[PDB]
C-alpha cells in the first residue's frame, strides 16, 4: 500500500512533502500567486469568507498536487493537525473541498504533540511546540492528551516582526543610495517582512541570564544604574534597494527579550511548563518534571534554550512555584531529527500505521453519508463505527 | 502569441460539473461526444518523467523509486540554477561541478576533485535513520497486536517484544559560545533562510555546509476528457519530442471570433463594434449569431472553407453594443449557433463573451 | 589618444578627452562621453557593441584588462584591475569597483559602497557572494584576450 | 487584434530578390557570411557579425531594432573555435537583444532587452519572457518558458502555440507594407 502525506502548518508551513521519512521537504513556503492579486497573498486565515477560502484551497491543493509533489492523490490521504484548536472551519472547509472537488477515497486526522513522542519512543508527557502563532504547551500523558492542562501565548516569531520593525525605526540610518544618512522612515514607511525575517533569521539570538538581566537593565536605567554591557558590533545589512541598513549590534540583544520580559503580565514564555505543572496530576508530575519535549521551529533561535532552561529553573525558585511544587530537575529529552522535524516524522512514521490506519480514519463513506466528522469539540460526535 | 494577440478578450463557456471561461486557444474540443471542454474541467495523467538540464527520460516506477529527482544534475544553492561537470587536467581529468551564471563552485564548500564526471557527489544520511527504522517496527508490532484485538471484538459482538530504549535526556544544553557577544558578524559567511531550508535534514549556517542538491525532474502531462475518457492531448513518451499523438484543440473546430475594432463607448450610446468570425475548416460552416446589450444580425452568415469585409474563411461583422453600466468595463455576451461535421450535421450553440475595456465619460 | 595597439572602430562615437590604453578595443556603436573629466582606459580593455561609459557632472580612472559586454552602462569614479561587467549592468556614478569583480547582466548597482575584491554580484536582488574559493586567477582569461584581441579586428 | 500594417518608409529598407526587408542602418559585418532566408525582416541599428562565422537565418524571420546577432566562440588552449549562429524558421527576436546562442530553433519568440548566454541551444516552440537572463549553455526545450534573472523554468506552452505563430509571422510580414503616401 501507498503511504503517505505531509502538509505545512504553520511555520510549519513549508512542510511539504511525503513519507517515509526519506521524503523531500518541500518548502512552499505557502502563498498564492495569484495573478490579479497583490502578491503574494497568504492563504492559511481564518474568520475568512469561506468561499474565499474555497476558492483558495482549490487552487493550492490544486497546485500542490498538481505540481509540486507527484501525489496520484486518489491513494494517500493525512491531514495533519498543528492546530486541537482548529476552528471548524476550515477544517469543514478542507473536507469540503476534498470530498467534492477533490474525490478523497476515508482520512485521519491527528495533532502535533502526538506525532511528537512517537520519535523518543515515549509515551509520556510534556511537549512544547512552538512555531507560528500561538504557542502551545501541553502534558500529553501516556496516551491521553491531557487538555484539562492547555496553555497558549504568542508567539511564535509573528510578533518578533513588530518587533524589529520598531526597532528598526528605531535606529536609524540608512545609508541611502545618495550617500544620505536618511531617516528610515521616511524613506521607507515599511519594512517589508521578508526583510525582517532576513535579518531576524540570522540576527538575532538569545544570551545568558546574567546578562540577558542586564539586557533589561538598559529598559531599565534606573537612577543610572545600567550594567547593559557594550553591545556587540555593528552590522552594515546590506539592504535591498541598493541602500544600506546599518543595524547597532545591541538589536540583537534586544529583540530577545520579548520572549522574556516579565511584567504585571507572569513572565509566561518560561512558564508554560510551570503553570501547568501545577495544574497536572500529582500522581504523574514525576514524569513530567524531568521529561519535557520541546518540538517547533521557532526553538532553533540560538542559546534559546540555555536562558530557557535557566529561567526555569530559576523560576522553579520563585515561591510560588516552589512551594507549590517542591522541586525536581528537568532533563530534555531531544530528537536528532530537527525542531521542525518533529511533526513531519511522525507523518511518515505513519505509513506504519497501514493496518490501522484505515481504520481509525474517518470514512469518506461515512462523510459522504452526514459529512459529519467529530469534534471534540461537538455534542454528536456520531459513532463513526457505526459503518 | 495568445497575450499578443489579446485573445483574452473572447471567451467561451464550457458546461460541465465547473463552469469555466476561458479563450479558444486554451480549450479543447471533444470529437467523439463534439462538445467543448477546459482544461480544469478534464482529468490530467502523467505519462513521463524528465530532467530539463541533462533531456534523460525517468518511468514514473524510477521516478517514484529516486523521490522525482535527476540523479546526475544538481542544483546551485547560490542562484538555484543546475550545475555543470567541468574537467582539468593534473600532472588526468578530474572533475568539479560550477555555476555559469553566479561562479559557484564545489571548491567554495572545500569538496574534493571527483574521478568521474557524475555519480561521486553524495548527500550526507541523515545519522538517526536507524533509530527511525527501530521505532518503526515496535510501532508495526503494536499495530499487530492491537488490531487482532479489535477484529476479536468485532466477531464477538457478530513474537519476540520488540523492546526499545527511550531517548536519553541531556541534563545541560549546550550554552551559547562566547564569541556571539562580541565577534563581528559577517552576513556573507551564513547561510540565508531559504538556503537554510533547501536542506532541511540539517538546515547548515555556514556557507561552507551549503552542499547542492539534485535537481528535481519535470512531468509530461496528458489530457482526457471525463465524459467519454477520450484523449485530447497526448505527447510522446520521449521528452526531447516536440510530435504529439493526439491535438484535438478547439481552435480547429469552432469558429474563432477576434475583437478587430472597439469604437469610443459611451453610456446608453449604441456603438458598432467590429468583430472577424474565421471558419476553422476546409468545408463552409454555416454560422448564426443571436443576443451591456448587444444585438447581433439576425441573418445567418455563410463563411467560405479554409484553403465589413469578405475575405477567404473570414468575414468582419460589425455589432451593436449599448452599455448598461455609469462606470466599469463593457461586456457583452451572446449564443453562436454553426453546423458541425462529425467525421468522429450537429447544430451546436457556443455562448461567447466579448470584453470590449473600460466605458468612456 | 589612441595608444600603440589600441584598435578603435571607424564606427566607435568618442567625444571629450579620452586616453585608451594599449590593446584596448572598441567595438562599433561604443559611446565613450567625456564630459566632465578625462577617461582614462587602462592596456587590454574590451568595450563591445552598445556600451556606454559616461562621465557627467552630478546634475574616471579605468583599470587593465576589463570587459564591457553588449549594452552596459557604466557612471563608475573609479575601477579596479580585471572586473567583468555583464550585458545590460548598470554601474552608478558612486559606485566604487575594486579588482576581480564580477558584475551580472541586468544588476543595479546603485549603493554608495565599496564592493570588496572577489565579490559575483548575480541575480534581480543583486545578491553578493564573497567568492570563497580563489576565482581562478583571470590569467587564463588575459591570455586569450592579448592573443585575439589584435587578430579579430582591424587594427587602424 | 487588428494587425495594423506596418507601414515603413519605402527609402529605408531595400527589397532584396528572395524578398528580404534590409534597414539602411542595419550593420551587416562579413556579409558574404550572413545568409538570410526569404522574407526576413531587418529593422534599424540591427547588428549581425559574421565575420569569423556563418549566420543563418530561417524564413519568415523578424529582427526588431538594437538585436545583436553574434556566434559564440569556444576557446580551446590550442586555439579558438568558430560555431556557426544557426536561426530556425519563423523565429521573431524584440528589440534590444543580445544573441550568443550556437543554435534558435523555429517558432521561437524572444523577449524584449533579453540576454542569451553565449552557446544557449533554444529549441523549437520556445518562449523566452521579457528582461530575462538565460546563463551559457543553457538548453531550452521545445514548449518550454523561461524566465526571471537568472532566467528558471516557469512552465510549458500549450501545442496551439505553433498554430498561432505560423499566422502571426506571416501576417507581420504581409502587414509590413512600404508608407504608401496618403
Ligand atoms: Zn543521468
Ligand atoms: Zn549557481
Ligand atoms: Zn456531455
Amino acid at each position: 500500500e501507498k503511504t503517505a502525506v505531509v502538509i505545512d502548518l504553520g511555520e510549519a508551513f513549508t512542510k511539504c512533502g511525503f513519507a517515509g521519512e526519506t521524503g523531500p521537504r518541500c518548502i512552499i513556503p505557502s502563498v498564492i500567486k495569484r495573478a490579479g492579486m497583490p502578491k503574494p497573498v497568504r492563504v492559511v486565515q481564518y474568520n475568512i469568507n469561506t468561499e474565499e477560502l474555497y476558492s483558495y484551497l482549490k487552487e493550492f491543493i490544486h497546485i500542490l498536487y498538481f505540481r509540486h509533489l507527484l501525489v496520484n492523490p486518489r491513494d494517500r490521504r493525512v491531514v495533519i493537525i498543528e492546530s486541537v484548536l482548529c476552528p471548524s472551519h476550515f477544517r469543514e472547509t478542507l473536507t469540503r473541498v476534498l470530498f467534492k472537488y477533490f474525490e478523497v477515497p476515508s482520512v485521519l486526522l491527528a495533532p502535533s504533540h502526538l506525532m511528537a513522542l512517537l520519535t523518543l519512543g515515549i509515551n509520556s508527557a510534556m511537549v512544547l511546540d512552538c512555531g507560528y502563532r500561538e504557542s502551545l504547551v501541553l502534558p500529553i500523558y501516556e496516551g491521553i492528551p491531557v487538555l484539562n492542562c492547555w496553555g497558549a501565548l504568542p508567539l511564535g516569531g509573528k510578533a518578533l516582526h513588530k518587533e524589529l520593525e520598531t526597532q528598526l525605526l528605531e535606529q536609524c540610518t540608512v545609508d541611502t543610495s545618495v550617500a544620505k544618512e536618511q531617516s528610515l522612515p521616511s524613506v521607507m514607511g515599511s519594512v517589508p517582512e521578508g526583510v525582517l525575517e532576513d535579518i531576524k533569521a540570522r540576527t538575532c539570538f538569545v544570551s545568558d541570564l546574567k546578562r540577558g538581566l542586564k539586557i533589561q537593565a538598559a529598559k531599565f536605567n534606573i537612577d543610572g544604574n545600567n550594567e547593559r554591557p557594550s553591545p556587540p558590533p555593528n552590522v552594515d545589512y546590506p539592504l535591498d534597494g541598493e541602500k544600506i541598513l546599518h543595524i547597532l549590534g545591541s538589536i540583537r540583544d534586544s529583540v530577545v527579550e520579548i520572549l522574556f520580559e516579565q511584567d504585571n503580565e507572569e513572565q509566561s514564555v518560561a512558564t508554560l511548563i510551570l503553570d501547568s505543572l501545577i495544574q497536572c496530576p500529582i500522581d504523574t508530575r514525576k514524569q513530567l518534571a524531568e521529561n519535557l519535549v520541546v518540538i517547533g521551529g521557532t526553538s532553533m533561535l540560538p542559546g534559546f534554550l540555555h536562558r530557557l532552561l535557566a529561567e526555569i529553573r530559576y523560576l522553579v525558585e520563585k515561591p510560588k512555584y516552589k512551594k507549590a511544587l517542591g522541586t525536581k530537575t528537568f532533563r530534555i529529552h531531544t530528537p536528532p531529527a530537527k525542531a521542525n522535524c518533529v511533526a513531519w516524522l511522525g507523518g511518515a512514521i505513519f505509513g506504519a500505521l497501514q493496518d490501522i490506519l484505515g481504520s481509525r480514519s474517518v470514512s469518506k463513506e461515512y462523510y459522504n453519508q452526514t459529512g459529519r466528522i467529530p469534534d471534540w469539540c461537538s455534542l454528536n460526535n456520531p459513532p463513526l463505527e457505526m459503518m | 502569441m495568445a497575450s499578443l494577440l489579446q485573445s483574452d478578450r473572447v471567451l467561451y463557456l464550457v458546461q460541465g460539473e465547473k463552469k469555466v471561461r476561458a479563450p479558444l486557444s486554451q480549450l479543447y474540443f471533444c470529437r467523439y461526444c463534439s462538445e467543448l471542454r477546459s482544461l480544469e474541467c478534464v482529468s490530467h495523467e502523467v505519462d513521463s518523467h524528465y530532467c530539463p538540464s541533462c533531456l534523460e527520460n525517468m518511468p514514473s516506477a524510477e521516478a517514484k523509486l529516486k523521490k522525482n529527482r535527476c540523479a546526475n544534475c544538481f542544483d546551485c544553492p547560490g542562484c538555484m540554477h543546475t550545475l555543470s561537470t567541468r574537467a582539468t587536467s593534473i600532472s588526468k581529468k578530474a572533475y568539479y561541478l560550477a555555476c555559469g551564471f553566479c561562479r559557484w563552485t564545489s571548491r567554495d564548500v572545500g569538496m574534493a576533485d571527483k574521478s568521474v564526471a557524475s555519480g561521486g557527489w553524495q548527500e550526507p544520511e541523515n545519522p538517526h535513520t536507524q533509530r527511525m527504522n527501530k521505532l518503526i517496527e515496535y510501532y508495526q508490532q503494536l499495530a499487530q497486536k492491537e488490531k487482532v484485538e479489535r477484529d476479536r471484538k468485532k466477531l464477538a459482538r457478530r513474537q519476540k517484544e520488540i523492546k526499545i530504549e527511550p531517548a536519553q535526556a541531556v541534563d545541560e544544553v549546550e550554552p551559547l559560545p562566547e564569541d556571539y557577544y562580541t565577534r563581528p558578524v559577517n552576513l556573507t559567511e551564513v547561510t540565508t533562510l531559504q538556503q537554510r531550508l533547501l536542506q532541511p535534514d540539517f538546515q547548515p549556517v555556514c556557507a561552507s555546509q551549503l552542499y547542492p542538491r539534485h535537481k528535481h525532474l519535470l512531468i509530461k502531462r496528458s489530457l482526457r476528457c471525463r465524459k467519454c475518457e477520450h484523449n485530447l492531448s497526448k505527447p510522446e513518451f520521449n521528452p526531447t519530442s516536440i510530435k504529439f499523438k493526439i491535438q484535438l484543440v478547439a481552435v480547429n473546430y469552432i469558429p474563432e471570433v477576434r475583437i478587430m475594432s472597439i469604437p469610443n463607448l459611451r453610456y446608453m450610446k449604441e456603438s458598432q463594434v467590429l468583430l472577424t468570425l474565421t471558419n476553422p475548416v476546409e468545408n463552409l460552416t454555416h454560422v448564426t449569431l443571436f443576443e451591456a446589450k448587444v444585438v447581433v444580425p439576425p441573418k445567418e452568415l455563410v463563411l467560405a472553407g479554409k484553403d465589413a469585409f469578405r475575405k477567404a474563411n473570414k468575414v468582419g461583422i460589425f455589432i451593436k453594443v449599448t452599455p448598461q453600466r455609469e462606470e466599469g468595463e463593457v461586456t457583452v455576451c451572446f449564443k453562436m449557433k454553426h453546423d458541425f461535421k462529425n467525421l468522429a450535421v450537429i447544430w451546436l450553440t457556443q455562448h461567447v463573451e466579448l470584453s470590449l475595456g473600460p466605458l468612456l465619460p | 589618444k589612441i595608444a600603440p595597439g589600441a584598435v578603435v572602430c571607424v564606427e566607435s562615437e568618442i567625444r571629450g578627452d579620452v586616453t585608451i590604453g594599449p590593446r584596448t578595443v572598441i567595438h562599433p556603436k561604443a559611446r565613450i562621453i567625456a564630459e566632465a573629466g578625462p577617461i582614462v582606459i587602462g592596456e587590454g580593455n574590451l568595450i563591445e557593441e552598445q556600451a556606454l561609459i559616461i562621465n557627467a557632472y552630478p546634475d574616471m580612472i579605468i583599470g587593465t584588462n576589463n570587459v564591457f559586454e553588449v549594452g552596459c552602462y557604466s557612471q563608475a569614479m573609479k575601477m579596479g584591475d580585471n572586473n567583468v561587467i555583464e550585458s545590460k549592468a548598470y554601474v552608478g556614478r558612486n559606485v566604487i569597483l575594486t579588482s576581480g569583480c564580477i558584475i551580472g547582466a541586468c544588476c543595479n548597482l546603485n549603493t554608495f559602497e565599496v564592493i570588496p575584491e572577489n565579490t559575483v554580484i548575480y541575480g534581480a536582488d543583486c545578491l553578493r557572494r564573497v567568492q570563497t574559493e580563489r576565482p581562478q586567477p583571470q590569467t587564463l582569461q588575459l591570455d586569450f584576450l592579448m592573443k585575439i584581441l589584435p587578430n579579430y579586428h582591424h587594427l587602424k | 487584434m487588428e494587425l495594423g500594417e506596418l507601414l515603413y518608409n519605402k527609402s529605408e529598407y531595400i527589397e532584396t530578390a528572395s524578398g528580404n526587408k534590409v534597414s539602411r542602418q542595419s550593420v551587416l559585418c562579413g556579409s558574404q557570411n550572413i545568409v538570410l532566408n526569404g522574407k526576413t525582416i531587418v529593422m534599424n541599428d540591427c547588428i549581425i557579425r559574421g565575420d569569423l562565422a556563418n549566420v543563418r537565418v530561417g524564413r519568415h524571420c523578424v529582427v526588431k531594432s538594437r538585436s545583436v546577432i553574434r556566434p559564440p566562440f569556444k576557446k580551446f588552449s590550442k586555439g579558438v573555435a568558430f560555431f556557426p549562429l544557426h536561426i530556425g524558421d519563423h523565429v521573431f527576436i524584440e528589440e534590444d537583444c543580445v544573441v550568443n546562442a550556437a543554435q534558435i530553433g523555429s517558432y521561437v519568440h524572444v523577449g524584449k532587452n533579453c540576454v542569451i548566454g553565449r552557446r544557449c541551444v533554444l529549441k523549437d516552440c520556445c518562449k523566452i519572457l521579457d528582461n530575462t537572463v538565460l546563463p551559457p549553455e543553457t538548453v531550452v526545450p521545445p514548449f518550454t518558458v523561461f524566465s526571471g534573472c537568472p532566467g528558471l523554468f516557469s512552465g510549458e506552452l500549450p501545442e496551439c502555440t505553433q498554430e498561432l505563430m505560423i499566422d502571426v509571422t506571416k501576417s507581420y510580414y504581409q502587414k509590413f507594407l512600404p508608407l504608401t503616401q496618403v
